[PDB]
Formats: C-alpha cells, structure tokens, sequence
C-alpha cells in the first residue's frame, strides 16, 4: 500500500517492553544457553560479530516423542528440518584453529542422536557467511520474530548495520518476512545455539575444553495489540505507532493520523468488570 | 451476598451485572421483580433470604484525551466522561498525578489552577484545557471576559474623538 | 485602509484557521464519502466482501441469498451515504443563500442591521471567491477613542426649551456646544440647530 | 445449557409410537399422528427423548 | 437540546464479547453513527455559543439604580439572590422545574454551565441600558437611559421632544408592562408553548428508543443476555444476527431523527442569534422582526435551553 494509513491487529512486541538480554561471553568462566520460555512472541535479537550465535530449538518437551523443529546456519542456506530429534543436555556448534591449515571445521556435531521419521524436510535460498576468527565490536546486527499461527510456522528478518550500540538501536526498522513453512507442530520453548571456539590453548576435551568468547542476545514476547502502521510512496514501512500503549497514541488511532492538532477527542468507551459472580439458585434439597 | 462491589448475578436464569446494595422501597409479600420505568429491572428479591436489593449498572463512561496538539507537545490529560473521579485507579496513566474531580467527568492529569483564563480547549460545565500556566495542561474555571463597569450617570456622556476602520472576514460554504 | 488590508494578507498566509469554518465542510465532505466507500470492504454478514468472489464460488439458490444479503447491507450503505447527504446539502443550501446574501446584500448596498456584516457599523463589503466557498471582506467603522463629557436633554433660553436636532447636547463644563454622538464635532448652538 | 436456568412449570409427557413417526412428533411439521393425537405448538421449547 | 451522546458498542451487542463480535463485521456503523451524534452534541454547545457570546467581555451591572424612571428590578439580577438569576430570570427556572448513565445512554453536560449563561444574559442587559447599542459595535459608551430612549423614537420617526415631554407616563406604562409580563408568564399554565414541546419532543424520542430495546424485533426473546445463555453460536447467529440488524435500525432512526431535530434547533438558534444580535444590540428597522409594532429594543433572557426575548414596542393608541 502506498501512502495510507493502516490499522492491524496483529501480534506485535508491545513499544518499551522489557526485554530479556542474555551473555554467552566467558569475559571469568561465563557461558549460559539456558531454556527459555516461549509464547506468540517468540522475538529474537542477537547482537553478533564473529557469528558465534548459529541456530534455534523449537519442541514442547524435546522428548524425541513429540514433534520439533531445528536449525543451522550454514554458509550454504539456514538449514531446517521438523523430525523427532533427541538432543543433548548441552547442544553445540565446534570449530577450531588448526596450525596446518588456517580454517573453522565442525569437530563434534552431535547435536541430536536420530531422527524418527520426518513430516516435512525444508532447505532455505543460498546466502553467505563471514566466519571471522578475531575479536571485536559487534558491527552487524540479526532480529528474528518468531511466530505460529492457523497451522502455519512463520519467521521475519532483517540485517542493520548499526554502529556501537549496546542497547538496541534507536529508530525505526521493519523486518521483511523470509518464510513461510507450514506445520503443526506445537512448541512451549525454544533454545540458541552457540559456536564454541576451540583452540589449542584449550585442555582439549568436551567438558572444559573452550574458549567461547563474546556473544550476547536478547528475547522479547509479543501479545496481541493494534498497530497504525505508517506506510510510504514505496511501501517501506517508514514508521508506527502503537495505540494500545499509550493515552496520546490511542488518540491517533481514532484520528487516523500521525500528527494531531490542539483538541479533545473521545477515543474510547470505559467499562468496569465484575469482581465476583454470584448465584443465588432456590435452596431447597429435594430433588426432582 | 456480596454488596456495594459489581458482580455478575444470576437469579432464577436471570442474568444482570451491577452492584447490589438494600432498596429502601418495600415490596408486596408476592411481587418478586421489581421493575423501572424505562423497562429495566432495578430490583430483586434475594429467593434465599428474602431481602430487597437494588440494581444499578457498573458505571460505564467516554473516555477523552485533551491535547494541546501533536507538534507543541506530547502532555495528554484525559477525561473520563460522567465516571466518578475515585473510580478504578495505559497502567502507568491510572493513578493520577494531578487527579481532579470535576463536575463534567473525573479528569485525570490536570492540575486544578485557581485563576480563570479565556477558554482554549473546551471541556464541559466550565472547566476549559490549556497547555499554558515547566509546561503542564492546567484546567481553568472559564470566566468569561474582563469585568468593568461601564461609568454611569444621569449627567456623563462619553462620545469617541477618533474612529479605526478595520476588515473582518466570514467564510460560508457555497457548495 | 491600507494597513487595515495588509494585516488581512499576513493572516491568510500565516494560517488555516480562516478556512476552517468553510474546510470543516470540505474535510467532513471527504470523510463520509471515505467511510462508505471503505464500507464496501465490510461482509455485512456475507461469506466474502467482494461481490465477484461471493458470485464465483456460490450456485445460484446460495448466490441468490448471499447476493440478497449483500444488497440489504449496501442499500442500507447507499441510504445512509443519500441521507447524510441532504441533510449536508440542506445546510450548505442555507449558507449559500446566507452565502448568496452576502454576496449581494454586503456587497450591493449598505445593510443598517448591527453585527449581520461584520462586527460594527459596515460601510462597504467584498467578496473573494474560495474553492467550494465564498469569503467576505467587511469594512467597519468602529469608534477608538471616548471623552467624558457632561450632559443634558434640554436647554431653556426664554421658558421654551430647544432640543438637538441631529445630536445629543455635550458640554465639557465651561460652555454648551452640540456634537454629533459618534465623533466629537463641537458646534455653538443656534436656532439652526434646535427646535 | 439445561443446567444453568430456572424454568418455570416443568410439564412431562409419555405414550408409546412406531418407530417411524418419532421424526413425525416435531413441532410445527404434519402428520397422521400429529393432527389427530398430539399436535405440538410452533415454537414448543424443551427436549424429545 | 440536550447533548446526547450513545455509544453503537454497548448498546446493540450489550455487555457480552459474543455479541460484539458480529458488530464488527459490520463495519464502522457503529462508528459512524458516535461520530453523528458526537457533531449534534457540539452543535447544541456551539448553537449556545453564537447565541448568547454576543459580548467580548462581561460589564457589571452599574451599582447606582437610577433608570431615569424606569423600574428593572425584575429583568436584572439579583445579588441577595443565589445563582445570580434574574426575578424573571430566577423565576423561570422555578417555571420550568415546575414544567419539567442509566443505561447505554450517556447524558453530556454542556460547555456552558447555566450559571455561565446567566451572566451572558446579564451583560447584554447591562449592556444595553447603560451603553445603548454603542457596545454592539466596539467599546462601550456610557449614556443617559433617557438620551438612549430619545434616539430609540428618532429612529421610529417619533421626535425625540416627544419622549421628554412625557417621559414620565412612558415610564409608567414601561414599569406596568413589565409587571404585567411577569404576572403573564406566572399566571399562564403553558405560554411557553414552543419551547415545551422541543422538551417532550426530545424525551419521547428517547422513551420511545428506551422503550425500543424492549421490542422483540422478530427473535424469539429480547434480551441479549437472555438469547445468548439459551442458544450456541453456530445455530445462534440466525437470531443473534436479526436482532442485531433490529437494533440498527432503531439507532439510525434515532441518529437520523436527531440530525433533523438539530438542523431545526440551529435554525432557531441562527434566528435567536439574530434577533440576538439584530434586536438587543441595536434597534432594528425591519418590521414585524421583533415582536409586534414599531420597535425601541429587546431584552434577552435565559431558559433552558431556550432564550426568551422581551421586546419593547410603540404603538398609535388614539386617532
Ligand atoms: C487618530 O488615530 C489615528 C490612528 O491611530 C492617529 O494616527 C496616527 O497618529 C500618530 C501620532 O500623530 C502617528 O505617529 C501615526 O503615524 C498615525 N497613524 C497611525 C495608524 O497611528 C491619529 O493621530 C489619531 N487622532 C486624530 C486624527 O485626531
Ligand atoms: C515414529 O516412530 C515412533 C516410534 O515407533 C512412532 O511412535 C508410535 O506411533 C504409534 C502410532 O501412532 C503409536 O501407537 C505408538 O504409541 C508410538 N510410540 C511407539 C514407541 O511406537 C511415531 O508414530 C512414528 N512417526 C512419526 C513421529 O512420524
Ligand atoms: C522491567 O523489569 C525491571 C526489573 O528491574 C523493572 O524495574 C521494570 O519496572 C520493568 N518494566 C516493565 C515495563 O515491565
Ligand atoms: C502443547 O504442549 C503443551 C506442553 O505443556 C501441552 O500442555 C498442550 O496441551 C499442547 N497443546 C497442543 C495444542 O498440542
Ligand atoms: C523510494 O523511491 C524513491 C524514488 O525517488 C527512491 O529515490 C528511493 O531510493 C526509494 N527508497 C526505497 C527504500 O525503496
Ligand atoms: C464519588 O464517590 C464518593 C464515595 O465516597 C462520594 O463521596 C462522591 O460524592 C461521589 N461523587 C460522584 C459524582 O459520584
Ligand atoms: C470616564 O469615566 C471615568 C470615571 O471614573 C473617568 O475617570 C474617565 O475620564 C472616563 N473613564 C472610563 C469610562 O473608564
Ligand atoms: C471645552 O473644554 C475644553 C477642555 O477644557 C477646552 O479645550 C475647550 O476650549 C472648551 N471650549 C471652549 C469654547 O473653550
Ligand atoms: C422597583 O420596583 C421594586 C419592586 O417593588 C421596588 O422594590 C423598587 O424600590 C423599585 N425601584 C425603582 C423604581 O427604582
């Protein structure tokens, strides 16, 4: 749509929610991949420089019993696929620096023991990927949002080049769908995984033997609010406002319009609700 | 019993929502419903006590929002229409800052001046809105203009010395 | 004059608010077209907005009652868009014969009516035209300034007592002149001027 | 929903039918039965077991 | 008239979300029909507004009540008085409590608070007597109460000596006319005729929608509450969804109703505003515009929702 207003009611992060950040950098022996829980705002933000957070778990108990979903991001393509996985306690991305010859290969892909049958097997478009062994600022920037609705499994991205931010970054940006898959699958939590950077300073085994380094990102949920949603000659989603939030915003939404002139204007109806329901049906015992 | 809290009620397969509090009109050993003139029950008999309760619907009202406009500010002040001002408490905008109950609703974000001002951004039963008294939307009692007396007296005369010519403009729609 | 027109061009350019009285009609004009036009999007109760869709996946006994429907709920649209209408219509008629008073009765003569042209008394009027409006100038004459000045109804010279014959009898304190009551013009009383 | 309302004046009836007219005992619709033994109103309210 | 404001929401779905659901499928009807309602309960504030904010600033009535023989005590106000009506004007509120939310029906106030009102009618009538029709047109000037009289007859073609001459029996009769007027409307079961009637007319709209709800619209029960516990949605529709379409129809006779009633009422209030401002401010020349005969000037005064006028005419008794 070209320069018209629009108002959708569809699941959104609501605007200045709390957000969740999380630290997988060993700057003394830090590293933490915990389970999270996850609702319709499955809306995920890793900050990343040297690619270190890679893939996702979906699943409502990873049992290897119901079905899940699972990924990897490849340099070929973000490899999914939905099969009866059984995963470890700790799932992991390997790479390390060989002295013979300087390149990042897998040494331990034991992410999952079999896979039971498969309902839908899925390879995404081809893009390319860094793979950078240093250390540095976060120059780049990855969100996701991840979302099940009517049987359908859907996720958006988008890749911002913001520069030296540690929270996220002030402005706008809208996140353009990559793909759609269609499954039934239900899934309460969802868990990140992370590439270990193994090296030869390292003791040299699975239990200790890393040096992650720096990663960090953060998970925010989404409920179902109302967004006008602002849209330019060229459809870029330039910019939103959220009625729900707030007592001017809500103003806008029945204006139709992002600037508002000097005024009183009745947005909305207010009703009380009941604090207990009462019945008061005929005493008597005797049954008919 | 619950009373003086809304609550949902269902007496008999009858269904009303309100807050129940003792009638004082008494009602004939046989009548059971007890009804008002715009056909809407107002009162019921309890069928296991016996007693008389009154209904009323759970205050329900317009809400508001006065603005001084989008580009001077992002202040708002809003107005809950007929509600009482104790009423309940978008969270953080409940309590009231400057609650202030009017006569009009219960404004909720206002301070109440005590002087009076032109009127700006109209409110209802006197109280008007302006962003103008660091800023803040006060609500003014609307007094309608400067009071002087003209001087007056059997013998004083006032006659003009000097004339202005001014141009007023009046747009009306033609089509 | 001059200055007076001036002003009146800075006004203009500096703001909207002249245009309210006459955009509030166009503006209110626009929306209600707006809504119903949308409202073709609204099911009315149908299985599908779009009358074509409805049509093509439906045989015709369902089409017919489907289709009934929709007509129900767009004829109710159409009545309300007509009603609205004429209702609107009516009062932009009202003006424009207001508006084709102005036109005339402002502008061709002077009207003796206070504040009907203008606020005071109003000399002379023009008009300038204004997209689906019609804006009127008034030129008024409006008395600035006020001397206090002690008066009376009646002078008596031989036992008969003369009154002013235009104007109201001023006097500063010192001596009787009579002046016109609207600018003060000081003229020695005589039989020309009273009866 | 039968369990959470008043009525007032619960009525029951009883008598034995073939089993072809037990679709016949409907209200409003005709019948052989229906028009000479038990004609039920147009807007009867309850449940036939 | 009464500001009236109804919101399409709660009153044809009711209290139930159920309800509410098929509302929107609708479309903005419901909106539409507020936003109606909302420019009519602007227009009543409004209409008041062009009626009685003739003047730019309030003048107080002058201390001193010489009236160079003429007697206003029951036209002005009265400050031993509460609320600052006048004996005309305090008493018409006695006359018309004398004549005289809930439910999904939200009764606005009005920008205006009566008290407010009263005071405008107040400077008008302060205005006239002591700055005659000079306050219409830009400051006010004071003037002698008998010099405003004797350019009043001037403009009829009556000279002025005339008033002077006689100023005494012309007070007179003004004083024992405007007793008669206050006796009249006291004494009168229903003068007010035409303003009663814009009353009841209103209220019986409102008893005969209030009373509407109750209609059964062709649906086996009338309540929203009551045919939602007793049916399911997906056979509930067929009764939920005619009801619906029931109600609607009363809001837009309703709505449509009131547009009507409301062009008439500003016309009223256009016409009052004129005499307003074409009567009190200044004499008017047109015949038969205020009142009866030839015309000195008008007082105006405040009822609910109505401005009574009280005008002032010369007449040619004998030949
Ligand atoms: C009447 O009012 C006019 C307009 O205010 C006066 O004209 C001004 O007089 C002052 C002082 O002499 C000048 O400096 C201004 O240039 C004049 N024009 C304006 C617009 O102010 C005039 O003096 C006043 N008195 C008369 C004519 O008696
Ligand atoms: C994958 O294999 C598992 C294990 O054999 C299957 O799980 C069984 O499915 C049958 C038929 O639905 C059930 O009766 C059994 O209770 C399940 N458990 C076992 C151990 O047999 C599963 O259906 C297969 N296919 C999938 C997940 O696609
Ligand atoms: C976010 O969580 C922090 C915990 O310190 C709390 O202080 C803050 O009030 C929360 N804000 C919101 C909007 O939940
Ligand atoms: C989804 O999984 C959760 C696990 O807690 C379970 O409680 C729920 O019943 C499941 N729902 C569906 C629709 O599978
Ligand atoms: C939008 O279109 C304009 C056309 O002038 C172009 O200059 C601009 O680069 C486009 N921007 C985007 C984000 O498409
Ligand atoms: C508001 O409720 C309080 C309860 O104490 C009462 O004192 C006050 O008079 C009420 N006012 C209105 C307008 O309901
Ligand atoms: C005329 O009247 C006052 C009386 O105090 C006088 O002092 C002055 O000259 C003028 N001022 C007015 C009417 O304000
Ligand atoms: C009237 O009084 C004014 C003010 O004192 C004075 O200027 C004027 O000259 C007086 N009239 C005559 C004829 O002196
Ligand atoms: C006016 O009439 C009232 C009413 O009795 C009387 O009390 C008052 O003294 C009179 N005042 C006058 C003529 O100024």
């Amino acid at each position: 749509r070209s320069s018209v207003l629009h108002s959708t009611q569809d699941l959104f992060l609501p605007f200045f929610s709390n957000v969740t950040w999380f630290h997988a950098i060993h700057v003394t022996k830090r590293f933490d991949n915990p389970v999270l829980p996850f609702n319709d705002g499955v809306y995920f933000a890793s900050t990343e420089k040297s690619n270190i957070i890679r893939g996702w778990i979906f699943g409502t108990t990873l049992d290897s019993k119901t079905q899940s979903l699972l990924i990897v991001n490849n340099a070929t393509n973000v490899v999914i696929k939905v099969c009866e996985f059984q995963f470890c306690n700790d799932p992991f991305l390997g790479v390390y620096y060989h002295k013979n010859n300087k390149s990042w290969m897998e040494s331990e892909f034991r992410v999952y023991s079999s896979a039971n049958n498969c309902t839908f097997e899925y390879v995404s478009q081809p893009f390319l990927m860094d793979l950078e062994g240093k250390q540095g600022n976060f120059k780049n920037l990855r969100e996701f949002v991840f979302k099940n609705i009517d049987g359908y499994f859907k996720i958006y991205s988008k890749h911002t080049p913001i520069n030296l931010v540690r929270d996220l970054p002030q402005g706008f940006s809208a996140l353009e769908p990559l793909v759609d898959l269609p499954i039934g699958i239900n899934i309460t939590r969802f868990q990140t995984l992370l590439a270990l950077h193994r090296s030869y300073l390292t003791p040299g085994d699975s239990s200790s033997g890393w040096t992650a380094g720096a990663a960090a990102y953060y998970v925010g949920y989404l409920q179902p609010r109302t967004f006008l949603l602002k849209y330019n000659e060229n459809g870029t989603i330039t910019d939103a406002v959220d009625c729900a939030l707030d007592p001017l915003s809500e103003t806008k939404c029945t204006l139709k319009s992002f600037t508002v002139e000097k005024g009183i204007y009745q947005t909305s109806n207010f009703r009380v609700q009941p604090t207990e329901s009462i019945v008061r049906f005929p005493n008597i015992t005797n049954l008919c | 019993l619950v009373k003086n809290k809304c609550v949902n009620f269902n007496f008999n397969g009858l269904t009303g929502t309100g807050v129940l509090t003792e009638s004082n009109k008494k009602f004939l050993p046989f009548q059971q419903f007890g009804r008002d003139i715009a056909d809407t029950t107002d009162a019921v008999r309890d069928p296991q006590t016996l007693e008389i309760l009154d209904i009323t619907p759970c205050s329900f009202g317009g809400v508001s929002v006065i603005t001084p406009g989008t580009n001077t500010s992002n202040q708002v002040a809003v107005l809950y229409q007929g509600v009482n001002c104790t009423e309940v408490p978008w969270r953080v905008y409940s309590t009231g800052s400057n609650v202030f109950q009017t006569r009009a609703g219960c404004l909720i974000g206002a301070e109440h001046v005590n002087n009076s001002y032109e009127c700006d951004i109209p409110i209802g039963a006197g109280i008007c809105a302006s962003y103008q008294t660091s800023q803040s939307i006060i609500a003014y009692t609307m007094s309608l203009g400067a009071e002087n007396s003209v001087a007056y007296s059997n013998n004083s005369i006032a006659i003009p010395t000097n004339f202005t010519i001014s141009v007023t403009t009046e747009i009306l729609p033609v089509s | 004059f001059n200055s007076a027109i001036g002003k009146i061009q800075d006004s203009l350019s500096s703001t909207a608010s002249a245009l309210g009285k006459l955009q509030d009609v166009v503006n209110q004009n626009a929306q209600a077209l707006n809504t119903l036009v949308k409202q073709l999007s609204s099911n009315f109760g149908a299985i599908s907005s779009v009358l074509n869709d409805i049509l093509s996946r439906l045989d015709p006994p369902e089409a017919e009652v489907q289709i009934d429907r929709l007509i129900t709920g767009r004829l109710q649209s159409l009545q309300t868009y007509v009603t609205q209408q004429l209702i609107r219509a009516a009062e932009i008629r009202a003006s424009a014969n207001l508006a084709a008073t102005k036109m005339s009765e402002c502008v061709l003569g002077q009207s003796k009516r206070v504040d009907f042209c203008g606020k005071g008394y109003h000399l002379m009027s023009f008009p300038q035209s204004a997209p689906h409006g019609v804006v009127f100038l008034h030129v008024t004459y409006v008395p600035a300034q006020e001397k206090n000045f002690t008066t009376a109804p009646a002078i008596c010279h031989d036992g008969k007592a003369h009154f002013p014959r235009e104007g109201v009898f001023v006097s500063n304190g010192t001596h009787w002149f009579v002046t016109q009551r609207n600018f003060y013009e000081p003229q020695i009383i005589t039989t020309d001027n009273t009866f | 929903k039968l369990n959470d309302l008043c009525f007032t004046n619960v009525y029951a009836d009883s008598f034995v039918i073939r089993g072809d007219e037990v679709r016949q005992i409907a209200p409003g619709q005709t019948g052989k039965i229906a028009d000479y033994n038990y004609k039920l109103p147009d807007d009867f309210t309850g449940c036939v077991i | 008239m009464t500001k009236t404001s109804v919101d399409c929401t709660m009153y044809i779905c009711g209290d139930s979300t159920e309800c509410s659901n098929l509302l929107l499928q609708y479309g903005s009807f419901c909106t539409q029909l507020n936003r109606a309602l909302t420019g009519i309960a602007v227009e009543q504030d409004k209409n008041t507004q062009e009626v009685f904010a003739q003047v730019k600033q309030i003048y107080k009535t002058p201390p001193i009540k010489d009236f160079g023989g003429f007697n206003f005590s029951q036209i002005l106000p009265d400050p031993s008085k509460p609320s600052k009506r006048s004996f005309i004007e305090d008493l018409l509120f006695n006359k018309v409590t004398l004549a005289d939310k809930f439910n999904g029906l939200t009764v606005l106030p009005p920008l205006l608070t009566d008290e407010m009102i009263a005071q405008y009618t107040s400077a008008l009538l302060a205005g006239t007597i002591t700055s005659g029709w000079t306050f219409g047109a830009g400051a006010a000037l004071q003037i002698p109460f008998a010099m405003q009289m004797a350019y009043r007859f001037n403009g009829i073609g009556v000279t002025q000596n005339v008033l002077y001459e006689n100023q005494k029996l012309i007070a007179n009769q003004f004083n024992s006319a405007i007793g008669k007027i206050q006796d009249s409307l006291s004494s009168t079961a229903s003068a007010l005729g035409k303003l009663q009637d814009v009353v009841n007319q209103n209220a019986q709209a409102l008893n005969t929608l209030v009373k509407q709800l109750s209609s059964n619209f062709g649906a086996i029960s009338s309540v929203l509450n009551d045919i939602l516990s007793r049916l399911d949605p997906p056979e509930a529709e067929v009764q939920i969804d005619r009801l619906i379409t029931g109600r609607l129809q009363s809001l837009q006779t309703y709505v449509t109703q009131q547009l009507i009633r409301a062009a008439e009422i500003r016309a009223s209030a256009n016409l009052a505003a004129t005499k307003m401002s074409e009567c009190v401010l200044g004499q008017s020349k047109r015949v038969d515009f205020c009142g009866k005969g030839y015309h000195l000037m008008s007082f105006p005064q405040s009822a609910p929702h109505g401005v009574v006028f009280l005008h002032v005419t010369y007449v040619p008794a004998q030949e």
